[PDB]
């Protein structure tokens, strides 16, 4: 009904194709779909190694077991993004 | 095109080198949220305001009127030991001579040169190059001032003395 | 292809001019980030870290008058937290804070494509007048830099395994 303010860089990401186009990754547009692949396996086990060795949870634990914990939602994320940039020809 | 205060920055578009004390200083942006006329009137206020400040707590400790609960040195503490009225009472002359000075306006409505509110009554300014030079040493004292009676003023917090008394005795041997 | 890993491809954000350029980013972590952020953060990291060696180091040399009488024992890393009792620290901390502050607005303008990595203008000696001699301490600026960081990471975990200090780990 008036203009609808977005900041500024924002683009179209409305997609259509097999796979979302590079730009769906922000400031990962760039990396290469065996970078990902191979991040979001590494994140995957040390993730769940970490977790893994917290699961016992205690007064006292290791804070960088913690802090690693987190890289097993996030390897979820790092695939998707494998198979976006595999099937850009990235 | 670059500060003169700070040589990596951009100059501050507004400043244009036009009022006296502009070396280019507005890192924060500032003057882009504000009327610089406002920020001068208020930066001579508040050195003049610390100007008789620092003076004041100075003579303080010096110098004292010579009656009952008029004899803390200490401004600080000066400020609690004194009867609550009198200062109330100065409190409001602060208001009406205000008032009065500034004939009666808001942010907007000052604006007049900034912080030229009149009061001189000693033909000072004769020169009015003179004047811009007696300008300059206003805003440069005013400076000074602020800074001096902020940090004599925490020495007191701290050492619970007074400014002349805190420089003469500081405590070369501890913390 | 990249100059020091010859397997891997040249590094796409990379550039020949850019300072202490080897052509070195097998992850293409250049890539991921904005490279001007990475060049000022390089920069700073550089100069950090070449003041933390020259002061561990000068630690174990001598100790600036009554510092052995608030720390005996404690050489690098033990120092800190006697002093965080004191105001020795929060008052480096509140002016490297204030400094720093015209430092955020510095990168500021840098991203915007003004001002250059590293550049706050600070050459008050006549050192840079040339722009030859110019490029060639700034590449010295860089390795220097680079070398600092490794010595720095170096000597606080040697004082992490040992407690000795730098200079005396090397005398025993
Ligand atoms: C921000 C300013 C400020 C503030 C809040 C105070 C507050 C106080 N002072 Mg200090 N004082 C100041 C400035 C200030 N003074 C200055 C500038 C001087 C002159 C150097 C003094 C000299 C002074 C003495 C000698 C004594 C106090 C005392 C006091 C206390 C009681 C008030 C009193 O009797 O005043 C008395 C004020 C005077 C005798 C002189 C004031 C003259 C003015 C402010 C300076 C000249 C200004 C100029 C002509 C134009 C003014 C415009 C203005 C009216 C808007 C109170 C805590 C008394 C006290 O309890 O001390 C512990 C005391 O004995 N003051
Ligand atoms: C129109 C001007 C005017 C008037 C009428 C007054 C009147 C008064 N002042 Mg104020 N005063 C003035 C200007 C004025 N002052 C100015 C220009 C300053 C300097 C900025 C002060 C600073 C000042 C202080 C610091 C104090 C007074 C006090 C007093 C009282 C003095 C009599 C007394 O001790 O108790 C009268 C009663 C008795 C003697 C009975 C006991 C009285 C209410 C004193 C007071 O009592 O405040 C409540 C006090 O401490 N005045
Ligand atoms: C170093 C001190 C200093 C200096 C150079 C000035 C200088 C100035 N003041 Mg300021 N002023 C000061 C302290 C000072 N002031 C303090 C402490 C107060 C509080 C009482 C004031 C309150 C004041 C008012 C209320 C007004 C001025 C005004 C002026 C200007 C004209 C008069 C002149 O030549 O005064 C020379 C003054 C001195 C040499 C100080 C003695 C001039 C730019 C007038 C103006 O038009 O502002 C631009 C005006 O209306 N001043
Ligand atoms: C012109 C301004 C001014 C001046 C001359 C001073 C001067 C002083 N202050 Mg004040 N101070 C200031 C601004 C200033 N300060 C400000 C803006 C703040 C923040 C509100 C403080 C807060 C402050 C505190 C909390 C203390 C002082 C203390 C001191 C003393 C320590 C000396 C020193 O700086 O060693 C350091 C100098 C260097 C490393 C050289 C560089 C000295 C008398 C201390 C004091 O009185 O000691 C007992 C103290 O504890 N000041
Ligand atoms: C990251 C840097 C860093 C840090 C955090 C510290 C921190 C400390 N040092 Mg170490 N030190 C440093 C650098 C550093 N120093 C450097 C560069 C040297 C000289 C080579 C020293 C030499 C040294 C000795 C010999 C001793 C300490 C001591 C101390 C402690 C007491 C605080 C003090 O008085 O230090 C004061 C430190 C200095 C004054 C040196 C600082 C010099 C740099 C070059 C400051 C330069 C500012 C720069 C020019 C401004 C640029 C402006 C530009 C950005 C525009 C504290 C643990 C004492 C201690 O507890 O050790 C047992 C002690 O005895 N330091
Ligand atoms: C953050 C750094 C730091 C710290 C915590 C201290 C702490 C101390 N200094 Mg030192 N000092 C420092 C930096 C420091 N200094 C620097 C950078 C200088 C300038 C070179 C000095 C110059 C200095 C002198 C000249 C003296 C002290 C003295 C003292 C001590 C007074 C009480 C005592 O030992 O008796 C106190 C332990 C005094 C002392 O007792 O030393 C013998 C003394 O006379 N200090
Ligand atoms: C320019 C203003 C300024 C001011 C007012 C102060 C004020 C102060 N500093 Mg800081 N300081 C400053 C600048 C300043 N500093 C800068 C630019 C540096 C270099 C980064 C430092 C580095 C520094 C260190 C490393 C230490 C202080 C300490 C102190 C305190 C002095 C100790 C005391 O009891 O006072 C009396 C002051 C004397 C000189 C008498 C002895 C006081 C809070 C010391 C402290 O322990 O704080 C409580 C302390 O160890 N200062
Ligand atoms: C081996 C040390 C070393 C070297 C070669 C340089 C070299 C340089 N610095 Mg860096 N710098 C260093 C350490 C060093 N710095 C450290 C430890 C600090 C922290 C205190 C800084 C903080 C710093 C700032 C804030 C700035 C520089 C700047 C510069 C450049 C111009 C000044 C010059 O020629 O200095 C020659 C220096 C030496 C020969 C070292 C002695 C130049 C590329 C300026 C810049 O990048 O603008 C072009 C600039 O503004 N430096
Ligand atoms: C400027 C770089 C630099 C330099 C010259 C040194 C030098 C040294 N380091 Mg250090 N170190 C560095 C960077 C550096 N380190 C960094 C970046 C790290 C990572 C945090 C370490 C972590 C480290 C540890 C954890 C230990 C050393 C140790 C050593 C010593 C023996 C290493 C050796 O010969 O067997 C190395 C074996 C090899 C097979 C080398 C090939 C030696 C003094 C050891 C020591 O004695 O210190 C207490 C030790 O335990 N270093
Ligand atoms: C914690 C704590 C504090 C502190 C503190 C401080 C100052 C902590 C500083 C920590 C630092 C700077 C650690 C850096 C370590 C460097 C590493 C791991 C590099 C390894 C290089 C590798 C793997 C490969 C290198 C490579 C090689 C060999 C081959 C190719 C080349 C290259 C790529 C270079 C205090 C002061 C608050 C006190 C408090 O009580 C305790």
């Amino acid at each position: 009904f008036s203009p609808v303010p977005s900041p500024e860089g924002t683009k179209e990401t409305y997609w259509e194709t097999k796979a979302p186009s590079s730009d769906v990754l922000g400031i990962g547009a760039g990396v290469s779909s065996g970078n990902f692949a191979a991040a979001s396996v590494f994140a995957a086990l040390v993730g769940g190694y970490c977790t893994g060795q917290v699961i016992p949870l205690t007064v006292e634990p290791n804070p960088l077991f913690l802090a690693g914990s987190f890289l097993l939602p996030y390897s979820w994320a790092l695939h998707v993004a494998a198979w976006i940039q595999k099937n850009n020809g990235k | 095109d670059m500060s003169a205060s700070v040589p990596f920055l951009p100059r501050p578009a507004a400043l244009d080198g036009s009022m006296v004390g502009d070396v280019g200083f507005d890192p924060l942006g500032f003057t882009t949220k504000y009327d610089i006329k406002w920020l001068r009137e208020s930066e001579l206020k508040h050195g003049r305001v610390c100007m008789l400040a620092s003076l004041g707590c100075i003579v303080q400790e010096i110098v004292h009127l010579p009656f009952e609960a008029t004899s803390n040195p200490v401004a600080s503490e000066a400020f609690f030991q004194v009867p609550a009225g009198g200062l109330w009472q100065i409190f409001a002359g602060i208001g009406i001579v205000e008032h009065f000075s500034n004939n009666f306006k808001m942010s907007g409505s000052t604006m007049r040169a900034p912080g030229n509110l009149g009061f001189d009554p000693l033909n000072f300014g004769k020169n009015p190059s003179a004047r811009a030079r007696y300008e300059l040493a206003e805003i440069k004292n005013g400076r000074l001032a602020m800074l001096g009676f902020g940090g004599m003023i925490h020495g007191c917090f701290i050492t619970g003395k007074g400014p002349i008394g805190a420089l003469t005795s500081m405590d070369w041997h501890q913390s | 292809m990249s100059e020091s890993v010859p397997f891997l491809k040249k590094p796409e954000a990379l550039d020949s001019s850019m300072a202490g350029y080897a052509g070195f980013d097998p992850l293409g972590l250049s890539s991921i980030a904005d490279i001007k952020f990475l060049q000022e953060s390089e920069i700073k990291h550089c100069r950090i870290a070449m003041l933390a060696a020259a002061g561990s180091i000068a630690q174990d040399i001598f100790t600036f008058p009554g510092v052995s009488k608030v720390v005996g024992t404690a050489k690098m890393t033990g120092v800190h937290d006697v002093l965080v009792k004191q105001g020795a620290m929060g008052q480096i901390l509140l002016w490297t804070s204030f400094l720093e502050v015209f430092g955020t607005i510095a990168l500021l303008e840098t991203l915007d494509g003004k001002r250059a990595p590293g550049d706050f203008k600070f050459d008050p000696l006549g050192f840079s007048k040339n722009a030859e001699t110019a490029k060639r301490y700034q590449l010295s600026e860089i390795k220097n830099g680079r070398l600092a960081m490794l010595a720095t990471g170096g000597m606080v975990h040697g004082y992490f395994i040992t407690g000795k200090g730098p200079l005396e780990l090397l005398t025993n």
